[PDB]
Formats: C-alpha cells, sequence, structure tokens
C-alpha cells in the first residue's frame, strides 16, 4: 500500500490559486500528517481526489482547472473563521 | 530543517488516501 498527503495553502491577496506547498508518500506521508494534528490543520480522507492532486499537481505548483472546484469546497469546510 | 514543519503549520488543509 501506499499512502499519500497533499498539503494545499491558500491566503487571499497572496496566492492567486491555492498551491501545493507540500506533498508526501510512504513516510513522509506519515509525517505530514503527524504534523498536521500538531498544528491542527484539518485532514480530509479522498482517495481519488487525494490520488489526482498527488499524480497532477507537484510540490510549488498551483492547483490547475480540473481542481478548482473540489479544492474550493476543503477550503470552505477547513477555514478557520477566526472566531 | 524545519522546512517541512513550516509549511505545514502555515497549510490550509490535508488531503490523504
Amino acid at each position: 500500500p501506499t499512502a499519500i498527503a497533499i498539503c494545499l495553502y491558500y491566503k487571499l491577496g497572496e496566492t492567486p490559486l491555492p498551491l501545493v506547498i507540500e506533498t508526501g508518500k510512504d513516510a513522509k506521508a506519515l509525517q505530514i500528517i503527524k504534523l498536521a494534528e500538531l498544528y491542527d490543520i484539518p485532514v480530509i480522507e479522498d482517495i481519488p481526489l487525494a490520488r489526482s492532486l498527488y499524480k497532477n499537481i507537484h510540490k510549488g505548483q498551483y492547483i490547475t482547472e480540473d481542481f478548482f472546484e473540489p479544492v474550493a469546497q476543503l477550503i470552505r469546510i477547513a477555514i478557520d473563521l477566526d472566531y | 530543517s524545519g522546512s517541512l514543519a513550516n509549511n505545514i503549520k502555515k497549510s490550509t488543509v490535508i488531503v490523504k488516501n
């Protein structure tokens, strides 16, 4: 089996689109998820989306059109409203 | 050292399989 983790970053006014700032497979995926717990970063399991992002959007790349709406949905779930 | 942790700390959301 092969564990995958995609780390998405979006900051209004900085990133023009959501950015894959980190990825990992196997041991590095496990570590990404441990760190996500530590920093209270929302983690969503979505196996088709994870595999597709992993294949298509490399570290340091903005998401492309196929991903705009699925990633928007994750951002809406995940954003801290800060109150 | 620490680039990975700093990237995760500032992250918005993680998608996993």
